[PDB]
């Protein structure tokens, strides 16, 4: 159906041990394709999937010269930081950045992206519109000025409506064996009593891809939401990924709960139940 | 594919 | 403002006695990025443990999976030690 690229950028300070460390990460979905590390001992721009392999000498040596001045910029953006933020030089500080595009089943743009965090927070992001920019707080509106100054924006949009788009649609084609496939959950209901009144209701989810997944546990036909133990989908490390919701249960009252499963792979949402 | 940034902060 | 990791240990696989399967660590939720992450076997520190590229959600949190290859068995015990800035004392979560 709908896919996504996405670019993740962590640029780190670390005074007194060299300069910023420089990470670009990009994914298909939930799937990654490239890294590049500023701390490797060859620095360059690496594949992750066997689909990107393909790509030619002129990729690689494009995207690793693109990385190694990216990897100059954020430090020159961290320094810049440092001055709007009133602050010293002694502490470590994060720059990240999340760029990207979302399009449907017929490949076309449904939404880009290109956002900026400063120690975890949100600093600037270039709205839906691909034409303005929303910033946190009094400093990111000095790069905003600066942004709107050299209409930045402009150049955003032709990068998200372009290249984005054409590049996602490449790697949907050349990686449809896996990209274009969805894993459907392997499913089962476990017990454990707690106490003698009380056990545990587990239901899992394994093997799955995408990682988008709703699991959750009703009881009489009624939502569980805030008696329900969910823990993050969590990748398995094969591309698949993994889930467990919990409800602690009064004892005999287990067939009271069914566990309802809702996932891609699925073409209809499962119901399931312990089975002793 | 990624693009070099487009401007600093 | 710091945030402090979310640790979740478990198998690539359900784990049966005798066969090869992945042990994991996956550590999320955390800013910042610098983290300490060990899997323990009976206690002690398992050697050569690869890890994913840094990465983070859309809340700018942090995430990465720590693995290793193993054969789980009824007497061995495994777990997780993490550390990072908003811990004061190391973290440790056993292997279920």
């Amino acid at each position: 159906g709908s896919h996504s690229m996405r670019y993740f950028h962590t640029s780190v300070s670390r005074p007194g041990r060299g300069e910023p460390r420089f990470i670009s990460v990009g994914y298909v979905d939930d799937t990654q394709f490239v890294r590049f590390d500023s701390d490797a001992a060859s620095p360059r721009t690496e594949p992750r999937a066997p689909w990107i392999e393909q790509e030619g000498p002129e990729y690689w040596d494009r995207e690793t010269q693109i990385s190694k001045t990216n990897t100059q910029t954020y430090r020159e953006d961290l320094r810049t930081l440092l001055r709007y933020y009133n602050q010293s030089e002694a502490g470590s500080h994060t720059i990240q950045r999340m760029s990207g595009c979302d399009v449907g089943p017929d490949g076309r743009l449904l939404r880009g992206y290109n956002q900026f965090a400063y120690d975890g927070k949100d600093y600037i992001a270039l709205n839906e519109d691909l034409s303005s920019w929303t910033a946190a707080d009094t400093a990111a509106q000095i790069t905003q000025r600066k942004w709107e100054a050299a209409r930045v924006a402009e150049q955003d949009r032709a990068y998200l409506e372009g290249t984005c788009v054409e590049w996602l649609r490449r790697y949907l084609e050349n990686g449809k064996e896996t990209l274009q496939r969805a894993d459907p959950p392997k499913t089962h209901v476990t017990h454990h009593p707690i106490s003698d009144h009380e056990a545990t209701l587990r239901c899992w989810a394994l093997g799955f891809y995408p990682a988008e997944i709703t699991l959750t546990w009703q009881r009489d036909g009624e939502d569980q939401t805030q008696d329900t133990e969910l823990v993050e989908t969590r990748p398995a490390g094969d591309r698949t990924f993994q889930k467990w919701a919990a409800v602690v249960v009064p004892s005999g009252e287990e067939q009271r709960y069914t566990c309802h499963v809702q996932h891609e792979g699925l073409p209809k949402p499962l119901t399931l139940r312990w089975e002793p | 594919f990624e693009d070099l940034r487009v401007s600093s902060f | 403002i710091q945030r402090t990791p979310k640790i979740q240990v478990y198998s690539r696989h359900p784990a049966e006695n005798g066969k090869s399967n992945f042990l994991n660590c996956y550590v999320s939720g955390f800013h910042p990025s610098d983290i300490e992450v060990d899997l323990l076997k009976n206690g002690e520190r398992i050697e050569k443990v690869e890890h994913s590229d840094l990465s983070f959600s859309k809340d700018w949190s942090f995430y990465l999976l720590y693995y290793t290859e193993f054969t789980p068995t009824e007497k061995d015990e495994y777990a997780c030690r993490v550390n990072h800035v908003t811990l004061s004392q190391p973290k440790i979560v056993k292997w279920d």
